[PDB]
């Protein structure tokens, strides 16, 4: 934003800001199918609970 | 397909207590299960041989 100028930084900003929340995208998918791996292991706990 | 159909054996999987039977009801975007369980109340001591 400071050094690169917004005419020829806009194709750099084209997939900088658009790409950054693609990385807890990674994380929550890593979360829930450990969580739903236990949310069903809750039920697998519930098997002999 | 294991509480409404059929009489299961799975506690904490067909409600709370020894599962007797099951009544399903529709719901907005949901399914609601009633449950009938045989959960007795009153006891004593007793003495064996």
């Amino acid at each position: 934003l400071s050094r690169l100028d917004p005419p020829e930084a806009e194709v750099q900003i084209d997939r900088l800001i658009t790409g950054r929340l693609q990385s807890l995208q990674t994380y929550v998918t890593q979360q829930l199918i450990r969580a739903a791996e236990i949310r069903a292991s809750a039920n697998l706990a519930a098997t002999k609970m | 397909s294991e509480c409404v159909l059929g009489q299961s054996k799975r506690v904490d999987f067909c409600g709370k207590g020894y599962h007797l039977m099951s009544f399903p009801q529709s719901a907005p975007h949901g399914v609601v299960f009633l449950h009938v369980t045989y959960v007795p109340a009153q006891e004593k001591n007793f003495t064996t041989a």
